[PDB]
């Protein structure tokens, strides 16, 4: 390269067109070279790692539910944004991947228990009163929970949504009557129904604490959105 | 020895997990010949393809034009609880797609004449109020005196590839495809001393492109 | 290059076995049907099982001049044309995608040149009192920051008439309300689902002495957080074109069809929303008007309507 | 039977560990066609390559030569909190490298003339105090009346191959590369009755050689 | 780096340890929480009652430097506040958070 | 030959799998750029991903004689030369390494013969009162045992002026302070990073009747423990040459560039430090001076400076 | 499922056991170029081969013939605590073998003359008491006025193939090889007004056949 | 991950069972030459073949 130049290339463009000129501008005594692409930025790789899922409501790190009835946790992105991984997902309008989820059931009492986790497909009718017989019809798993400590278990659910791509944001109504705005229940990986089971009888009703981790397989994203402030 | 490390979820039972059973019968069993038994079924859709009555709609000579005789939404609130073989298959799964075959059997007299317009209107906030409003969708004006049954195809004019089977939310955009209604096009006529009424038996079955996936506990 | 399993992009026999289990993945559904979904690119039945009863835009090598010099361009659609005599941005935000097989068998109804055309959406004023991130909208616009309680159906007057100035242009909601008698809106109120892209252009004529910049944003699925981030520094991730008075008197932006479904439900879903906000507050010359008039245009690109039935407006 | 022995860390969950999930869906799922949806993103750098405003620097006719209009250190205290798409990508990871693309958009009048010198000085204990001291580093004297935007490349003149994204220690040798500042070279001039001020919109995006690695919880 | 940690639990009840890997050069949180540490490459280790639990981890060379120095004659920052140290010259930091049911 | 896994010196597909996991390893980063890093050996951009918007020294066979016999040698650098008439050690401590691609694109500024030359660093006295392990330094030297509280910047007078005698010669800190007007120091105070090797020579003239030995140490990253071990018996692990009065009147030692980074930060890092300590206390003949004068020389080898900006001294 | 049975020692940690670590970093890391850094060491013997002072033995003109100036046993009580680089390598391991290189540097005057006999005697119950008794073993009479350093090889005349590094039992048959001593053969002489004394710097390093095995916690 | 099930007798030690030991020495050891030592015995019968007084 030259050390000096009387007729150098000018460096003024136009960003109003919609795209930034990210090319390194030529300079004397300067040699700009490219760099190899790291696998860290690829969305297929980035989203394959587990991250703590915000529990519905306020985006809390944990959810407390009674051992009497249990709880139902939705796998809906729109429901996750009401609180992190949700902030990372909010950078994309539509997404489609195979969900990987790890649940943690913290048992407070001195006796062991067993958790019944059934997979309710996106679009399926969710029972009003979760029972052992009805949840067995769905794809379920019986997880042994230890006493006075938490037990972890991982699950894999493929893309089962009826939509082509699950939206993290939705400008419209779910039903034709227009009662629910900005939501799509079917646009999710479904709902996970939980029912605690005890062999012993405790005099005091206690509550289980739930923590969730989420990872994605074959992550595909469409229509980018601005990052959160 | 093999150096191993247990991953989370040890001892957990799974209904979709394979390789959990241990042999509770040592000898190799041989089942008796069963090739003599007919009617071997291998798919749940075979039940859906079988006929099934959904509504017994009456029709009298006193019924004037533009008179509604029946109407039902193509949503999990109706199609999953008709009592037909197809409704049970739909209730077992969470999603469905494809065409639906409707068969309106005219069980009246051979001397009876008239027309009943069967209208299928896609998804809308409000159902059709009048006959001409229903006739703005996919319809077929059916003359009852020809062959006994009317073959009315309910097309899958849907927003998405799959429709949800959620009885709690039937009017959702990803749940209902619309409404199917019966209206009196031309009044029922016939000679004197002939029956004043004629019953129409409405059957519903699965089409050749009908499918269901993602099992669940029966919707109802 | 990762320790984790990202998936083999499909279903393999070695994944699920009685000896070992890996993360399950979904395969691509091979479906027949009419090609649709993607705008500008879209153009005997028997069951397969036996029955039991049967037997460069920005480049230093090509610098675009200021408003002074002659650099004309034009945008045409249907029988409509918009001209300019100076440097003007005109970009399709995203490249058009490939068509997909539709689940519905009915043939689409197309409005043609009568529908796919450049319509005068609204005429609005741009004053110098507006600061950074001020969304501008007129009579045909809607106040949409994401916090407004929309009473269903969206056609209700309370949604469009507010105590403060409007901010957004929800598509097609604003387009159908601006021209309810158009052939596009006629099919829109008669069909349960639609499919088309959108092109929005704005013309703001200022002298060589005027200064200021406006950003033409096309926001997908506009919600509370999305609209507020579009006002911020990161908003440029969304489709955008800047109308800088230094060089331009107009700016054009086009975006293809988007939706969770191949066809969008009529009167219940707004895939795209236009936002004309201020980047650099209007800086007019002394002894001249403190506000400039703006003309907003809208253009549906390659429209198709499915599912004909009765008239149900938005 | 296989003779096995468990290594330390049995039952422990790992976010980077593979093969922990058990099937919670027995049937093979088929996803609906999604090829019609445009704007498919596959990398985080694609966001960094998109434009992003970092500073709105004002410039009046009253501003004399050698007047500073703006200055920011190329450290995790600034580049990770500009509000631009690139700052979010930088905050997600622990290390970064490569050139940075700065775009100064002149949103003034076509009748305005003047020069603003953009200076990039590598790492030093003390930042440049005057214009001529800043002009001792890599700079570009920019005439505002030409094309609308100035393409200023911030070269990666670094001590190491990677720079740390630690907001707690931004002035470290393995963290900052230097300072980027804007100074008034030639005063803003223009005819009478023209605006007395002209705003310059400073954008920042990733260069073609920009990279980031080692994920972490957002720096801010 | 290959590292094996041992967590000795004194009380009569079981616990769970959250060990997250903070890359060399990353911003270390002032108040370690479960949500923020989950963004890093973490591992949840079950800790037994009244005894110690061991677990091994593997971390590759992730330092921005070409080679990590055991001795350093100079300052870390340009302001010259920390002498003889290079925080980035390491395999990073391991953040620990105990959890009890 | 070990039961443990030492690593396969890279990333293999069989290491990380859903059935088994082994210790993860890092691979070599293949980078383009200007060749640098190693002293005496150093001599269109597009992104690789699509955008969503785009379409023998010691041998008995060769015994070297004592100070009496003629055995001349010389050391030259730039326009400087140092001669000797007797046996003299002159060794590059470590062999030069291979160049590496630099992360920065700017072309280096070289001082040339004006900078890379043999400079008279300091003149110091060596008395017989100094015992084993006594580090000797003069006016241009610095008291550095590792325990001294260095006030930043190192140019502060309190760092060089102490209550006791100086001991070390931190490079380039001592060289830049000795000659602040040199072309090497001119670029040093103007550039944020530098790269060069170092050669130190000491001349101590004693008669055939004088006895004693001095060790020329080049200590990498001098810290408390390192400096104290260099005084001890194990110190010879560091680069060294002994100036024995029995045979020598001078001793030369050269060391290539070292640093965690390919280029060292100016005014904030001292890769090498010179230490002239006593092995055998000066044993002068009776009726003669009890001290001999020593002349310490310093030589930067193959210098290059990157990142030009304003003047910031050490 | 695989039928497995755990062998004794489940969950036990081993420092020599492989395959215990679980990935705490998901992405494939790439280390920066380090080929520019010289002096790459790969073996512990490289340190042992480097010089190391073990004794500063004085020698005056008043010293008569047969006068002992120094003596040390070639046992872990001495060779592991000389302060030399080799002694640290020996202390790290439990066994050692091979020749040992001793270098006696004469730091006296060029006008000095004399002889110092360096004797190496193999293992014995009692060390040599006199010079002639020490000269019955492997020795070398060294004339100080020639080249500066004396290259004295300490031969591995051992009973076994390996020698133990146990400081608690240095005089064992499988530990020590003998004694190495320095005696005044011919008195130090030189002209008047020359130094009355001359220091001899004794260095010790590993030979070309020196080896060490079986690691342990540093002997001292 | 491999789906495994433990059979009865987990953790039990056996004198005739192989593959229970874990490495307590990482480096590959090399034993000194012992070919100079005579009278190498390899079988217990060799002792039985040697003479032995039973009665006087």
């Amino acid at each position: 390269t030259l050390t000096e130049d009387l007729d150098a290339p000018q460096d003024t463009g136009n960003i109003e067109n919609g795209a930034a000129d990210n090319s390194p501008q030529p300079r004397t005594t300067f040699d700009y070279t490219g760099n190899p692409l790291p696998p860290d930025t690829k969305l297929e790789n980035f989203f394959s790692f587990y991250r703590l899922l915000p529990m519905g409501g306020s985006g809390a790190p944990s959810l407390s539910f009674p051992a009497d009835e249990g709880t139902i946790i939705p796998l809906n992105p729109i429901n996750w944004l009401k609180g992190g991984i949700a902030a990372m997902l909010s950078c994309f309008t539509y997404i489609a991947a195979d969900l990987r989820i790890t649940l943690r059931f913290s048992n407070p009492n001195d006796n062991p228990a067993t958790m019944l986790v059934a997979f309710a497909p996106p679009g399926a009718t969710i029972p009003l009163k979760p029972t052992r017989q009805m949840l067995s019809n769905f794809y379920m798993a019986e997880v042994p929970v230890s006493a006075a400590t938490s037990t972890m278990v991982s699950f894999s659910i493929p893309y089962t949504s009826p939509l082509s791509a699950i939206p993290t944001s939705y400008f419209g109504w779910e039903d034709w009557s227009g009662t629910n705005f900005g939501q799509l229940s079917s646009g999710s990986w479904g709902n996970l129904m939980l029912i605690p089971s005890l062999s012993v009888d405790s005099a005091i009703p206690f509550d289980f604490q739930l923590s969730c981790w989420v990872a994605f397989g074959n992550f595909k994203a469409w229509v980018p959105r601005p990052p959160p402030p | 020895h093999w150096k191993t490390r247990a991953v989370p979820g040890a001892g957990t039972f799974g209904s979709a997990v394979a390789g959990q059973e241990l042999p509770l019968c040592g000898v190799r069993a041989y089942y008796p010949p069963n090739a003599y038994i007919p009617a071997q079924v291998r798919d749940w859709l075979e039940f859906a393809h079988r006929p099934g009555l959904m509504a017994t709609v009456p029709w009298t000579m006193a019924d004037e034009p533009a008179e509604r005789l029946g109407i039902f939404p193509v949503s999990p609130s109706a199609i999953a609880g008709t009592g037909a073989p197809i409704s049970y298959v739909i209730s077992l799964f969470s999603q469905w797609r494809g065409e639906l075959a409707a068969h309106l059997l005219f069980t009246g007299s051979a001397q009876h004449y008239g027309r009943l317009v069967v209208c299928y209107t896609p998804a809308a906030p409000q159902p059709p109020s009048t006959m001409q409003e229903a006739m703005r969708g996919t319809y077929t004006v059916w003359d009852v005196n020809a062959a006994s049954t009317l073959e009315f195809t309910i097309p899958f004019i849907s927003n998405s590839y799959w429709k949800t089977v959620d009885v709690n939310n039937p009017d959702a955009l990803l749940s209902t495809t619309g409404y199917v209604s019966i209206w009196v096009q031309n009044p029922l006529v016939g000679p004197h001393t002939a029956p004043a009424s004629a019953l129409v038996q409405a059957f519903i079955s699965a089409g050749e492109s009908f499918n269901v996936r993602l099992m669940q506990n029966p919707a109802l | 290059n990762v320790t984790t399993d990202v998936g083999a992009n499909g279903w393999a026999p070695t994944v699920s076995t009685g000896l070992g289990d890996g993360p399950v993945s979904a395969s691509a559904d091979s479906l027949p049907g009419r090609s649709g979904g993607a705008s500008s690119e879209k153009t005997k039945v028997g069951s397969r099982f036996s029955k039991w009863w049967e037997p460069a835009p920005s480049s230093t090598a090509n610098p675009q001049p200021s408003l002074i010099a002659l650099n004309p361009s034009a945008t045409q659609s249907g029988n409509a044309s918009i001209l300019t005599g100076s440097t003007a941005p005109s970009l399709l935000a995203y490249p058009t995608a490939t068509p997909v097989p539709l689940p519905n068998p009915d043939e689409p109804s197309q409005p043609g040149p009568s529908g796919d055309r450049t319509w005068l959406l609204d005429t609005v004023t741009w004053s110098q009192e507006f600061t950074r991130g001020w969304n501008i909208a007129g009579s045909n616009g809607m106040q949409w920051t994401g916090l407004e309680s929309l009473i269903f159906p969206v056609s209700t007057d309370t949604n469009w008439t507010s105590t403060s100035s409007p901010t957004a242009y929800p598509l097609p909601f604003s387009f159908v309300r601006a021209y309810p008698d158009s052939s596009w809106a006629a099919m829109y109120n008669t069909h349960s689902m639609w499919n088309c892209g959108w092109r929005v252009q704005v013309t703001v004529n200022g002298s060589q002495f005027h200064a200021g910049a406006l950003i033409l944003y096309m926001v997908p699925e506009a919600t509370t957080h999305a609209i507020q981030t579009a006002r911020d520094n990161a908003g440029f991730v969304f489709p955008y074109v800047i109308l800088n008075l230094y060089e331009s008197n107009t700016a054009t932006i086009e975006v293809p069809y988007i939706s969770p479904t191949p066809n969008t439900s009529s009167g219940l879903h707004a895939p795209w929303t236009f936002y004309l906000q201020v980047l650099s507050p209007l800086n007019p010359p002394p002894s001249l008007p403190t506000s400039l008039s703006c003309s907003i245009y809208v253009t549906p690109v390659d429209s198709s309507f499915h599912g004909l039935r009765y008239l149900a407006p938005q």
